[PDB]
């Protein structure tokens, strides 16, 4: 395995200072919570209504009689997913002491990863305060096997949905759609015009480079110069196993590789949209 | 903030008779409506306690 | 790394005084909480009705009708929540007073603040000393300087946590939000204000961020036009990780922001002014 | 630094008796809770609808109808929640052959116009006959506020619930009372045989200084007349003291009292069945 | 629900890395947590993969 050295650069996000000026100590407990919940429902209603009416008529006298029958059927499917990270620190702050919490957000350069960074300290009251607004430090990162452009075989996984990019047939062309199959391999190429996604599982020979129809749908074409089958990456090279990447279309600059629930397939290229994809090297 | 948009299409029709001898008539109506509705809601809460 | 000396100024926000006059001690526990919840939903309803009516008349009339409604609600909800809880447990001795002062501390020049809590137990008696405002000194460790005209930066939307990128809209370069870490910028100031210059235009010479008459952000050739000039929120120097505001020099009420427009999503709109983070490239 | 001696009369409200007849002891925990929550919301809705319709028919049959509607709705809500609790918790060990009794009374401190909850717990051996307190009188020394001398000491008037001061503004070219944040609006109180009078010292029209009720309810400031409309009845016995919670009932309009209501331009009124609480504060 | 309680000694740093492990061929996966307490200083080692 290879290791690369980088700077981590952490930026202040929040702070807290507490002074215990008395001669008895104090027990401090800080709880920090973040969480998320996702709910989806589908409600299907059907009503059938039957009405029978009549009017008897002849000054002038009118008599009306009316009868209604309503039958209704509501079918509800709700589905919830939740998560929480709770994080609690409990300290005994001694008398005539000062407690400082600094929370920074740390960005690991090159790696495209970040982490929360908390600095706690208890010191005696006095001196002058040292606040870290921005801290740089060094780190060795254990990195994934390199995706050698043109050579190494990869799977493309939709990050949010955790399904893979698969080749199926739409309108007599090979076309991208999301699936569970671990059998669809790809190789990535770069040239003067940008990046190219070549499929190794096409059902129409020679039709292998991912491209955008004027409608948005991803199809696989024969190798041309057209920027429509070229793509812009989000990262600097090299690409490595596990990398979270983005593909913006080189011709349709406003738009990028995403999931939409289309008529037949579900991998599209649409304005203001770029879902994250995970590249993974096959064994 | 709750934003709602509703589009509604209706096609109706009546076939009827009258002055068609044997005095009295039959009428028949048929209608079809399609309604499409999108509501978008943003809610934000802020709470504290001592 | 550089380090600047500064005054931090804290002003009183809230206070509390507890006297235990008894001859047994007391266990006091103060516990404070602040939190947020953001909820977001989209509800799509599609509903289809078919009615068949009929009337026979002569007098006597007779009606019959039949309707069939079929409806489909699809809703999806997003919730995001957080909280900070701070607990303090103390034993106040007999014949003692406990005092708590809560201050809000503003660090000068740096544009950052923090909560400042002062607890103290003392004998009952003396004169209460209340800190309405305290100034103290601090040395702050700051970010590498964004030198104007020179140092290459990224512009990140603070709330959406994605970057400002250049794309083509209506055959001009235009700003949109993206995930790409490859879209660089350099900042300039002259007597007309600040200018945002992209190093990633697809049409040469068209590189200065400006507001269209509709509000959309495009990139122009360098002119003297106030529309391509911007007012920041802090004073120089700008440093890595600085939270900044871009208000337009021309349309004075409006500032650089996100909005979900027709083709792009970076705009310049009245009364709106989103926060951006400037990051110096490694 | 004034102190007055007085009786506090406490009166039974609730009771509880527990007997532990076993030969093992018991751990008892009484836990009492009182609380309130206030919710306030404002919901603004705006609906715009377009309808385009048409009918094709024949006469001298067949009819064909078509309509389309586009409807846009915008709902804006603001909700305010404010709440409080008080929880009192007692833990005791009752020994065997023992009886525990709790009496809850309500103590009224005479003259001062304050009250407190009074709790009496006792553990004794089973036997004897019970002593139940229905009402207990006891003495107490009250350390009381600086006195409001009528005619002389300058005071400010605070709305108890809203924590804002009575200020004087100009409505219809008259001095009118409104609520506000200013600690600048001083007053002095008078009593004669007609009742009590509120005099402002911050009027913008000289001589128009005594609080009175208009025929519609609003509070204005007039010249000192004999008019019962500029006289008021208080709730407390004299003397008035710093921090005193007071009522102002109108001497003329007897059913009505001094209160808050959100009016056209000012918000201090004199309305039927309403009597708001006011805190009187002696200035420096 | 997973909860971890640790005593962080003074002048020490705590590390939590969460990886998602993919077992090759088997088509199964698991959560992988790495906790470490070390003294402050040295050079940080982060496992991306
Ligand atoms: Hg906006």
């Amino acid at each position: 395995y290879e290791q690369i050295e980088v700077d981590v650069v952490a930026v202040w996000k929040e702070g807290y200072v507490y002074e215990n000026r008395g001669s008895t100590s104090v027990d401090q407990k800080i709880t920090i919570t973040k969480g998320m919940k996702n709910v989806n429902s589908e409600t299907r209603t059907v009503t059938a209504t039957h009405s029978i009416g009549s009017t008897i008529s002849t000054g002038s006298v009118e008599v009306s009689y009316s009868h209604s029958h309503q039958k209704s059927q509501v079918s509800m499917t709700q589905t919830e997913v939740y998560s929480s990270k709770v994080i609690e620190h409990t300290i005994t702050i001694p008398p005539t002491s000062k407690f400082t919490r600094w929370q920074l957000n740390a960005d690991v350069g090159g790696a495209g990863i970040e982490y929360m960074y908390l600095i706690d300290e208890v010191t005696p009251i006095g001196g002058t305060q040292s606040i870290p607004q921005v801290i740089t430090s060094r780190a060795k990162i254990i990195v994934g096997r390199q995706i050698i452009l043109g050579k190494t075989e990869i799977r493309i996984k939709h990050a949010e949905r955790k399904e893979y990019m698969t080749v199926v047939s739409r309108k007599s062309w090979p076309a991208a759609t999301l699936g569970h199959s671990k059998l669809f391999k790809f190789v990535l190429y770069e040239d003067w015009g940008g990046f190219r996604i070549k499929t190794l599982n096409t059902m129409y020979s020679g039709y292998e480079y991912a491209y955008s129809s004027d409608q948005g749908g991803i199809y696989f074409d024969q190798g041309t110069d057209n920027p429509k089958q070229r793509w812009a990456i989000n990262k600097s090279l090299p690409l490595r196993h596990g990398d979270v990447v983005t593909f913006m279309n080189k011709y349709f600059t406003r738009s990028g590789l995403c999931y939409d629930d289309g008529p037949a397939t579900n991998v599209y290229c649409l304005d203001k949209r770029e879902d994250k994809w995970i590249l993974e090297v096959v064994g | 903030e709750t934003r709602t948009v509703t589009a509604t299409h209706s096609i109706g029709s009546t076939i009827s008779t009258g002055d068609a001898f044997e005095i009295g008539s039959v009428e028949v109506s048929y209608s079809h409506s399609h309604q499409k509705s999108q509501v978008s809601m943003t809610q934000t809460e802020v709470y504290s306690s001592k």
